[PDB]
RNA sequence: GGUCAAGAUGGUAAGGGCCCACGGUGGAUGCCUCGGCACCCGAGCCGAUGAAGGACGUGGCUACCUGCGAUAAGCCAGGGGGAGCCGGUAGCGGGCGUGGAUCCCUGGAUGUCCGAAUGGGGGAACCCGGCCGGCGGGAACGCCGGUCACCGCGCUUUUGCGCGGGGGGAACCUGGGGAACUGAAACAUCUCAGUACCCAGAGGAGAGGAAAGAGAAAUCGACUCCCUGAGUAGCGGCGAGCGAAAGGGGACCAGCCUAAACCGUCCGGCUUGUCCGGGCGGGGUCGUGGGGCCCUCGGACACCGAAUCCCCAGCCUAGCCGAAGCUGUUGGGAAGCAGCGCCAGAGAGGGUGAAAGCCCCGUAGGCGAAAGGUGGGGGGAUAGGUGAGGGUACCCGAGUACCCCGUGGUUCGUGGAGCCAUGGGGGAAUCUGGGCGGACCACCGCCUAAGGCUAAGUACUCCGGGUGACCGAUAGCGCACCAGUACCGUGAGGGAAAGGUGAAAAGAACCCCGGGAGGGGAGUGAAAUAGAGCCUGAAACCGUGGGCUUACAAGCAGUCACGGCCCCGCAAGGGGUUGUGGCGUGCCUAUUGAAGCAUGAGCCGGCGACUCACGGUCGUGGGCGAGCUUAAGCCGUUGAGGCGGAGGCGUAGGGAAACCGAGUCCGAACAGGGCGCAAAGUCCGCGGCCGUGGACCCGAAACCGGGCGAGCUAGCCCUGGCC
RNA sequence: CAGGCGGUAGGGGAGCGUUCCCGAUGCCGAUGAAGGCCGACCCGCGAGGCGGCUGGAGGUAAGGGAAGUGCGAAUGCCGGCAUGAGUAACGAUAAAGAGGGUGAGAAUCCCUCUCGCCGUAAGCCCAAGGGUUCCUACGCAAUGGUCGUCAGCGUAGGGUU
RNA sequence: CGGUGAAAUUGAACUGGCCGUGAAGAUGCGGCCUACCCGUGGCAGGACGAAAAGACCCCGUGGAGCUUUACUGCAGCCUG
């Protein structure tokens, strides 16, 4: 939680929740991690505005604070970050492993 | 974790403002605030100078010498010595060189109980010293600049 | 049952008094911070390529806090970097980007107008002008533009071309000039003090900095700063007081130079021969020679104070990794209780809805890294310039040394008063020279003056980093965040307040009284007596209800007693409430003396005053009797203590001293006083305690320094008007 | 058994909380840190436990160490909150009364009609100095010394060449 | 009556007269005489009324402003 970060778009679980069940964080912050994991919102029962329906109450609430979200998850969960070996001329791929493995290859999946 | 000092050691008067209940620390007025008085001593000044006076050390700064450190022939046989030649030089665990007001100055022949000399050459040898010495039975000598 | 005479008691509050319940205004406040403050290290120069420091601008849509300035939420290039950003505004309305977008850094470009300002003026931040270019309706106008003080400074006297400075800066710093208080319980010498303050100026640190020194031993050896040197040596209405210096311990250790006629060279000289003038030099004194003549000479190690250049350039800000758990479980929560499985050259800390090594953190673990901007090291090269022997008539570092008085320094206040230092008048010596040790004279000794340069060790704090038996919102910077701004003053100048809703915004659709606010519901949610000035949210004061109580009463208060109510109560009885009665001058300060009619006192709340540093000094708790260790060098998450032996206190003292010495000065006196008597202290601490420092705390007339104002007021000057 | 025990100045002794330092964090704790609100067990007291309510997270000592500390009180310091008081006061004795109007409400706004006071000023005018505002449109919770649907008030837009 | 809504001083006070008394001019202590609960519009006597820690003073080896041939110097003038 700083200048620097944990998954992106990402695809992550819930431990200390409510909810657990993992998925698409559809948006993450660079300083205040503030990230929306799209999973336990409300309503904002909306202005009374034509805004919204003109007999609004806004639907989406999205906005995900707690940072216990266990970011990351190959063919294993709750996992760090690993880094580099490089490997090939001009490698960063700070991908993703430990026990299993996900980079979020451009490919299949973010 | 426990040895708390052991008698009294630890804070003995560090008392607080004036009285339990009540409280003000003294007299009257005369001795408030910025009133740190008159101090150490009026009559007593006027003491002080009452008197002419006969020690006069004028105007200057350097002044000779014949070096008065009293040495004592009695702490050296009593038990700190060597029976004929110690010496200025060897004196500095003598107890007369290290304290303060000569260290390294001159021995003297504080010739007392027994005989009252030295035996060992050096300055200092009372008159009662070169006595003494030579019936104790001991080598004096006296080089100069 | 009715009539009358008599007596005794009862309830009936407009309000008020003690008690209990439940509100409101007020913020104490417990804790909690992107904020101080304290110490230590790091760091230390800005400016005409017109800066520090501001005026007016731009952000599609912006008063403001921001960053840029007219190419203005920024363009350029390189360094960095993972995938999101169009600063604090989130909202509207539109976007750029993995063919390194946000952004971290280093060097880039215009870079408005003011501000040293300088092209000129001017109430700065705005109006004027002269030169070449340009465009427009051409000339006149008017913009971009490049343009044009002043200073002194050296160069071609003709470039007046080509430089310099200036302008800053919290504190440290050098010199310039330089004060009352208070003390001396008055106060004129004295004192604070060469302190405060006005100034000029070099810096990043200057200061000082190789000896006409010390000091007296046939000794030392630059300068600076620390400990010690004695607070003695001493300066003095010898009074308040003030107070050294060599040495020693420590730290830090380059030394280097120029006119100094003599050389010759030379150009100018005057005027010519043989004087002076100024360039090159050898000479260019380090602890003393230098030059010119004669002879011995001589044929590779030394670098600067940046001489200077190349580098590992230390960093600057971007870097990187990086140790191990899930199941459960009480919970709105868990990181918690529980189960088992886990890490560790890295259990420093913070952050993830209540207290994790294994969850967040690029941290302690270790490592990381760059083509710019800075250098000590280590080494090179660059190396100016140093680096021989005697002989001989001498000429060759300052224009004043020196001596009279008039003065400064200095531990020196007038004195027997020295040395350096200068304002007056005098007024010279080249190493047999001349000041210096002792006023001065005779000695020995000392050093080599009247020019020049700089490093290194103590100071200082703007700015950065870190640590705190240093602070929590009235203490901390006053200042924790649109406080040096609000606001008072003419200016000079003074100089607040206000920190927190919650875990996250889900912070309130919608219905209902109402003009609105605001008020009842629904939803929020774990709570909303968590609801927007909205945490914890007490005292004061005002309020709604309930209990007791009250209209023949004289009393701070009260309060001892008891009786009537009502209350928990098993009783014991315990509560609150009081009518009857007994006895009762309120507290603080300063008082012979107070109820005060003497005083302080409006009520609540938070602030609100005998300390610290040394000297000491007496105690007494503790280590050895000789006991103890500053300044430093060194090891130091914890940073671990160790060593450092210049000393000061003891260890006999007696004296004005010479000295003598446990003895002793008087003294010619065997008479007294300081003893001898150890009857060891010495050190660390804790503490009663003075002396200096503002030393229980706030309190005055005022004296002194530097500035601030004639839209204050009186005057005087200039210039219109009106009677 | 003494034997005494009013007693400021003042001197001696002995305890008390109080926020920090070790706290050799022991931990305690969301079945509450803390402050708070109330209470007929502890203390010779300064204080203590403990019980009950609040309240959202701390807090801390067994033993000892370190101190900006314990306060009516200083016409105190800073902030609240009271008091005469719902009396004194509204800024000029140059007076006003009506009708209709607009409004959630109009003594206190708008028209219009009666009426008094200025007029040598309560005239206009330039200038100064102020620097918003002036206007037009909405609005009034603050502000006018109450009003107030009025404004020189608040919000926005346009306005002097 | 209605809109409005302050200001010093003050322990708190529920505060009669008396004759007395007390630090010596008292509601508040003594003995006693009257008098119930409350408030408005007034009247000025006390509560030493408020007001300002007396400018009357004294006192403080206090301050400050003239002064004078008090004390010492500064200025400027005169002058070997």
């Amino acid at each position: 939680m700083r200048v620097k970060m944990h998954v992106k778009k990402g695809d992550t679980v819930l431990v200390a929740s409510g909810k657990y069940k993992g998925r698409v964080g559809k948006v993450k912050e660079v300083l205040p991690k503030k990230y929306a994991v799209i999973v336990e919102g409300v309503n904002i029962v909306k202005k009374a505005v034509r805004v919204s329906p003109k007999y609004p109450q806004g639907g989406f609430i999205e906005k995900e604070a707690p940072l216990h979200a266990s970011k990351v998850r190959p063919i294993c969960p709750a996992c760090g970050k690993p880094t580099r070996v490089r490997k090939k001329f001009l490698e960063n791929g700070k991908k993703i492993r430990v026990c299993a493995k996900c980079g979020g290859a451009l490919d299949t999946e973010e | 974790l426990r040895p708390n000092p052991g008698a009294n050691k630890r804070r003995k008067r560090v008392g607080r403002g004036p009285g339990s209940g009540h409280g003000k620390t003294a007299t009257r007025g005369h001795k408030g605030q910025k009133s740190r008085s008159g101090g150490l001593k009026d009559p007593r000044r006027f003491e002080g100078g009452r008197s002419t006076t006969l020690m006069r050390l004028p105007k200057r700064g350097m002044q000779g010498q014949v070096p008065g450190e009293i040495k004592r022939p009695r702490y050296q046989g009593v038990n700190l010595k060597d029976l004929a030649r110690f010496e200025g030089e060897v004196t500095p665990e003598l107890l007369v060189r290290a304290g303060l007001l000569k260290k390294g100055y001159r021995l003297k022949i504080l010739g007392e109980g027994e005989a009252k000399p030295l035996k060992v050459v050096a300055h200092a040898f009372s008159k009662s010293a070169l006595e003494k010495l030579k019936a104790a039975g001991g080598e004096p000598v006296l080089l100069e600049a």
